[PDB]
RNA sequence: UAAAGCGAAUGAUUAGAGGUCUUGGGGCCGAAACGAUCUCAACCUAUUCUCAAACUUUAAAUGGGUAAGAAGCCCGGCUC
RNA sequence: UGGGGCGGUACACCUGUCAAACGGUAACGCAGGUGUCCUAAGGCGAGCUCAGGGAGGACAGAAACCUCCCGUGGAGCAGAA
RNA sequence: GUCUACGGCCAUACCACCCUGAACGCGCCCGAUCUCGUCUGAUCUCGGAAGCUAAGCAGGGUCGGGCCUGGUUAGUACUUGGAUGGGAGACCGCCUGGGAAUACCGGGUGCUGUAGGCUU
């Protein structure tokens, strides 16, 4: 036999580590050196932009740190979009550009930046960059947040990246890990860029197959058949929502019904059943030892 | 022992010295340098007592009371200062007196387990008294 | 003789205590602080970048200068006979705020308070602290039984 | 009724052919696995020198590699069959995992290389389950729980209820 | 630091209990054999006697600092 | 310089204790180290997680290679701690 | 009632094992055409949404271990200052003030900030 190891001593000396990394979530490390301010600041926040793309959605959020607990501005999500005409397609690229025009709109409207401000209405996806209005009120800056992703060629945080900045954010970054980055030759294709920002790689897939087999077609796009979507009216789908997306990005939120008031949940056992469990099970034991003797 | 073998039989008793010597005592000897750099070497050792620390016990059966005193008052000679010769209110080498012990170990609050003895509490899990109780 | 290193006798000051070890927690960073702000030292063992030197340990003073990540503090040090206010150049991780000038300054505060109040009315506030007084005299009730006995216990030897 | 989400399949096979030297002998070696599989294994070598046996401190010593789906399964039915469809009890780990080991490779099947030569190799076989790289997935990392893991006993069974595989004592 | 602690870490250290092989030395009916057979060995689990200037979870008394208002509080407004 | 001499270097340096709970403190007192090494064993970023033990598998054996499980650091970070 | 994203304090939140989870989410899930990376599309990257809560996660459970908090231990040990106090010495008692720690016996098992969901 071998020494059990985990013992008395061991949960002494145990130490534990936060709650979020025990989820496995959040990277402290990082937070710190992203989130805090130089002293001679003197309490002025600074900003980060923090993207969660998750299974079946990219969120977008705003946050600046408080002792509290970090302060959301403003928050957009994904879907939304079946109000704008999008059906499916919301872990797509696309679905990610969209995302970040309407984090910038919705947020330069509530600062007032509505007629300054435009940026890139024309998609050629080159690089565009904010330059500040000289005797006007200056831009609007934060740092990317990617939390955890692998900052790797052709990331969904670097499309909301493309699409907010032209939305008109002065957010630094290269262009290096836009897709296009050809490894040996080191240069940028920005209409590449482009037909992964309109879609034409799902068209092309899509083609590919049908040519190939129906079957899988059938199997991969269910709910793009059901829904009427093709590759033709992609492209002026996307256009019209970016139309619709720069005239009223703003949200209304739902009326709440009143509510009916049921506890799904077990509540927590009191102290008296707690001690009456031990007393009927050793006098039960005790007769049902005579009914076995 | 040597008195107790004469008295009592080569199986009444079971001495029990508590008092092992851990502190390590020096000595400074001289072989022309003197008494410059004089830290000595090891001679051997010895232990520290505190007052009331007991030195020898003695377990055996009540009857044999008085001889276990007498070897006890035969060996207070070799030991220097003062020391005195107490009986003991617990029964063996437990920390539980005699008169409720009985009453104790009936109830099966302590157990046996050949010189000591395991203290039941209620605290553990219930199976294990069934255990016990069966 | 003894030597003159820096982190001489720093065995226990320094160590972390009992599973408090790992990671700062970042309040200490995200906290501000101003000049004229009475602060109050304890160094730490994990960034040894920027730790005070050992005999400003425990000490107490006010914020002269600031820069990105850290803070110039003045502290007045006993030498043989003659105290030196002297200059230390304190990363933050090292540092607290004092709480001691707080409850004063919410003293000046509860009497310009109370002197708003009670000013009009003409009744004269007792604004000042008085040091703890002898207490006055009082009735106990004995209702009832009679005091219980002690008597000193006869001696008897354990061991 | 038990649910479909325990269709007890398998993750991975391990072939490991440890040599024990470098050179002439390996690059053989290595291309055998070539021959059969059609990829390129991996060369692992040593923590440390032992001067009996005659290797030093990262010496490239062994060659293994890893196979995952139907090729391994295929190749497992070659290997199984050459065994005879039978095992000992002493294979079977308590992790719900088992593995054997051919003498030679010329055994299975392919033809002899008078230039490669002889080599027998080591299979072993990882069984999993759905629902296992929740620990070995980043973002959110947590152990699978006690009824969702293997049992040896449950592997044996499977064996043979499968193909009908006796287990013998050893 | 004193103390206290080792049924908590590290480091020494005495004593008997229960285990099966996690292995082994002497036998004895056994050729041997994890059959059994007496054993006695180390390991594992609950206990028990004793310790620490260069071990410590705990942890005092005495002490060392900082503050106890005009150099302060509260209003109105310029410059960068 | 516990007479000087012969012997040590306590003649400049560093860690732990002696130190009497801020800091500072002595003896030819104790236990010990130094007169170097590095093209990276320095600098950024990413990705991996160690010591030890258990059960399995041709040659393989207490000890060679592969695999699962436990693993608060019991390893390691040139060197004294 | 309860959840998601981002959090502060970092075990009253950990570990082990058993039971139950309406709705949307969270997850698992099926593929490799393009971007990307592999011994291996398992991990990482990307395109889907037929099936399922089995696991994860959540809540509850355990005369559970632990951790946190109380009483007891104890006005004991120890200690600041005093005396033509004792005692052959070791050491000890008194006045004046400060005051602990295990075993043992009880009790507890996450608090909460912003924005946005489900019960339309
Ligand atoms: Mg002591
Ligand atoms: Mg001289
Ligand atoms: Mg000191
Ligand atoms: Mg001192
Ligand atoms: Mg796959
Ligand atoms: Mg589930
Ligand atoms: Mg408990």
């Amino acid at each position: 036999f071998v020494k059990v190891v985990k013992n008395k001593a061991y949960f002494k000396r145990y130490q534990v580590k936060f709650r979020r990394r025990r989820e496995g979530k959040t990277d402290y490390y990082a937070r710190k050196r992203l989130v805090i301010q130089d002293k001679n600041k003197y309490n002025t926040p600074k900003y980060r932009m923090i993207v969660r793309v998750t299974n079946r959605d990219i969120i977008c959020q705003i946050a600046y740190a408080r002792i509290e607990g970090d302060m959301i501005v403003c928050a957009a999500y994904a879907h939304e979009l079946p109000k704008y005409g999008v059906k499916v397609g919301l872990t797509n690229y696309a679905a990610a550009y969209c995302t970040g025009l309407l984090l910038a709109r919705r947020l330069l409207n509530r600062f007032g930046m509505d007629k300054i401000y435009e940026g890139q209405v024309e998609v050629t996806g080159d690089e565009y960059n904010v330059e500040s209005i000289d005797g006007q009120p200056g831009a609007f800056t934060c740092y990317l947040d990617a939390g955890l992703a692998r900052t790797t060629t052709g990331n969904k945080v670097f499309g909301a990246l493309k699409g907010a900045v032209d939305g008109g954010l002065s957010i630094p970054h290269s262009t290096k890990r836009f897709p296009g980055y050809d490894s040996e030759s080191k240069e940028f294709n920005a209409e590449v860029h482009r037909k992964h920002i309109m879609g034409q790689n799902v068209a092309d897939y899509m083609r590919y197959l049908m040519e190939e087999d129906e079957d899988a077609y059938k199997k991969q796009f269910s709910q793009y058949i059901k829904n009427n979507v093709t590759p033709d009216m992609m492209e002026e789908m996307y256009k019209k929502a970016h139309a619709a997306i720069r005239e009223n990005p703003v949200y209304e939120k739902k009326p709440k019904r009143e509510v009916k008031k049921k506890r799904w949940n077990r509540p927590k056992m009191s102290l008296a059943q707690k001690k009456d469990r031990v007393a009927q099970k050793k006098a039960s034991f005790l007769r049902a030892q005579e009914r076995a003797a | 022992n040597k008195y107790m073998v004469k008295s009592c039989g080569k199986d009444g008793f079971h001495i029990r010295v508590r008092l092992h010597p851990f502190h390590v005592i020096r000595i400074n000897k001289m072989l022309q340098t003197g008494m410059r750099g004089a830290f000595g070497k090891p001679q051997g050792t010895v232990a520290r007592v505190h007052i009331g620390q007991v030195i020898m016990s003695i377990r055996t059966k009540l009857q044999n009371k008085e001889h276990v005193v007498e070897a006890l008052r035969r060996a207070k000679f070799k030991f220097p200062g003062r020391q005195k010769i107490h009986i003991s209110k617990k029964w063996g080498f437990t920390k539980f007196n005699a008169d409720e012990f009985e009453d104790m170990v009936a109830e099966k609050r302590l157990i046996p387990d050949g010189c000591g003895v395991k203290y039941i509490p209620n605290r553990g899990p219930l199976d294990k008294w069934r255990a016990l109780h069966s | 003789t003894n030597t003159k290193g820096k982190r001489r006798g720093t065995r226990y000051m320094f160590s972390r205590p009992f599973r408090k070890h790992g990671v700062v927690p970042l309040a200490t960073y995200m906290r501000i602080y101003k000049k004229g702000d009475i602060v109050d030292i304890k160094g730490m063992g994990t960034v040894q970048k920027g730790m005070p030197h050992k005999c400003y340990h425990g000490k107490t003073g006010r914020v002269y200068n600031v820069t990105q990540h850290a803070v110039g503090i003045v502290v007045n040090k006993q030498v043989k006979g003659k105290i030196l206010a002297k200059r230390i150049n304190v990363r933050i991780e090292h540092i607290k705020h004092s709480k001691s000038r707080d409850s004063f300054l919410k003293r000046v505060k509860e009497n310009d308070q109370k002197k708003k109040e009670a000013k009009e009315k003409g009744t004269w506030v007792q604004l000042k602290r008085q040091p703890a007084p002898p207490r006055e005299a009082h009735f106990v009730r004995t209702n009832g039984k009679e005091p219980e006995l002690l008597e000193p216990i006869p001696y008897e030897f354990m061991a | 009724k038990e649910n479909p989400m325990r269709e007890l399949r398998i993750r991975k096979l391990c072939l490991n052919i440890c040599v024990g030297e470098s050179g002439d002998r390996l690059t053989r070696a290595a291309k055998v696995l070539e021959q059969l599989t059609g990829q390129t294994p991996v060369f692992s070598k040593a923590r440390y020198t032992v001067r009996s046996f005659g290797i030093r401190r990262n010496e490239k010593i062994a060659v293994h590699c890893t196979v995952r789906g139907a090729k391994a399964e295929e190749i497992l039915e070659k290997g199984l069959k050459v065994r005879e469809y039978e095992l000992r009890k002493n294979n079977f780990s308590d992790t719900g995992n088992f593995g054997f080991g051919i003498q030679e490779h010329i055994d299975l099947g392919i033809k002899y290389d008078p230039s490669i030569g002889i080599y027998g190799l080591d299979f072993y076989v990882v069984l999993g389950r759905p629902g296992f790289s929740i620990a070995d997935k980043k973002r959110r990392t947590g152990c699978i729980g006690a009824k969702h893991r293997i049992s040896k006993e449950e592997a044996m069974r499977w064996f043979q209820q499968k193909y009908d595989g006796i287990i013998l004592p050893g």
